[PDB]
């Protein structure tokens, strides 16, 4: 059958000395559903950049990387983001999240770009949290959260999209093999869930967990061994996001707003009083 | 000019670890208020210089329009404007850098 | 009111990694301009409400 991905002879290259360097060279790759692929290789090999191809961060201007049989070259980058909501659910070592949001919101974000009722997807998110085994942590700031739990929030965050495709920066490298390989076992569960997942690492040891290591070097794999609705929802939800961003700096917000207030108050002041004496 | 205080407050807030390394090299608590307020009033004075410069540009601009209307320099008002920029400068930069003086090196370093 | 732009510029400058995690979840390039500008004008309007309020106090 036809693999959902077809990276054949795709390669990126980027300027240096006003000429593109061999960050990547022509590579043939195919991917099924349920794959749990390691990205073993030397650091800085552009396998990260290759992951950026997997993230569709930029067109390689070479080959035909046929996502679900559809080449990346044809689709809009915004359409690629639409694919991301349709599929991709990326996760990183550094578990990046707003300090602003509660973890439920941090999971809430990807579907905000989707058009959907908030309460429903909040319930879905709670299901994702119970899937994480997390519940009490729901209202906490990520700073209030332990890092492995934060990474769990990255997982549920991927899950709200359905997690059809999952890139994974150093899943276990930020912390202990306990919770790390534990989360890796959850990755095995998602593999059991049949969603495609692809970890990236230069480390063979964590790569042993993966069902399909693939090593790249010198730009090529040395081997492959196995709507206006969101605009108004944007108005109110980012109204709340605004309140939170102000919460980040209530004092700065104070000086700012005061700078506004004295201004306009003085406007109407002098206008009305001058108009009155004029009367 | 008031929001400039907010700006400096932000800048110093960014300097938190820098504040800690500066206290780490044994800076007096006064010293941060010193350098910061000095920088602030500095901005006030250079902005006062470019400001009076532009004001003079407007002055000659009004020399260009002379329906009998006449230019007249008032240097005392100039120096009063300078000192005014100064006192607004200290007025804005005083408190936030005072709070900076309040700060412990410890929290300014160990914090992440 | 102009320096408020500088303020927001700083805030967003702080948000750089947040900007990256937001683009990471597939945000449209327009969307950041949306939320940020909306937040700014929001501050303008709430400051306009407190401002007109104080103006009435003066009245």
């Amino acid at each position: 059958m036809t693999p959902l991905l077809e990276l054949k002879d795709i390669r990126r290259s980027y300027p240096a000395g006003d000429e593109q360097v061999e960050v990547l060279k022509g590579i043939s790759l195919d991917i099924y559903a349920g794959e749990m692929v390691a990205i073993v290789g030397a650091s800085g090999s552009g396998k990260s950049t290759l992951m950026n191809i997997l993230g569709c961060l930029d067109k390689a201007t070479s080959g035909t990387y046929r996502v679900a049989g559809q080449d990346v070259a044809t689709l809009d980058a915004d359409a690629l983001a639409q694919l991301r909501r349709e599929h991709f659910g990326f996760i990183f070592q550094r578990y990046h999240l707003l300090s602003h949001l509660t973890a439920e919101q941090n999971v809430e974000v990807p579907a905000v770009y989707a058009g959907l009722e908030r309460k429903q997807r909040l319930l879905r998110a709670q299901e994702l949290l119970q899937r994480l085994g997390l519940e009490d942590r729901t209202e906490y700031y990520p700073a209030q959260l332990s890092g492995g739990q934060q990474q769990r929030v990255s997982i549920a965050r991927a899950l709200m999209n359905g997690g059809q495709v999952i890139l994974a920066d150093e899943p276990t490298g930020a912390l202990d093999s306990h919770s790390g390989e534990e989360v890796m076992a959850i990755l095995h569960q998602l593999r059991d869930r049949g969603h495609t997942v692809i970890i990236v690492t230069h480390d063979p040891q964590v790569a042993a967990q993966a069902e399909r290591v693939i090593e790249i070097r010198d730009g090529e794999i040395v081997r492959n061994p196995p709507g206006w609705r969101q605009f108004v929802s944007g108005f109110n939800e980012a109204l709340t996001m605004a309140w939170r961003a102000l919460a980040a700096n209530k004092m700065r917000t104070l000086l700012t707003m005061l700078g506004i207030i004295i201004g306009i108050a003085s406007v109407v002041s002098i206008v009305v009083v001058g108009d009155a004496a004029k009367q | 000019g008031i929001g400039v205080m907010n700006i400096m407050l932000v800048s110093v807030t960014e300097r938190t670890r820098e504040i800690g390394i500066r206290m780490a090299v044994g800076a007096r608590a006064s010293d941060v208020l010193q350098q910061f307020l000095i920088e602030a009033v500095l901005v006030c004075l250079v902005g006062g210089a470019l400001g009076i410069t532009l004001s003079l540009l407007i002055a000659f601009t009004l020399q260009l329009f002379l329906p009998g209307w006449e230019i007249g320099f008032s240097p005392l008002a100039l120096l009063l404007a300078f000192l005014c920029s100064t006192v607004t400068g200290i007025l804005f930069g005083w408190l936030p850098a005072r709070n900076a003086a309040r700060l412990d090196p410890v929290d300014a370093l160990a914090r992440e």
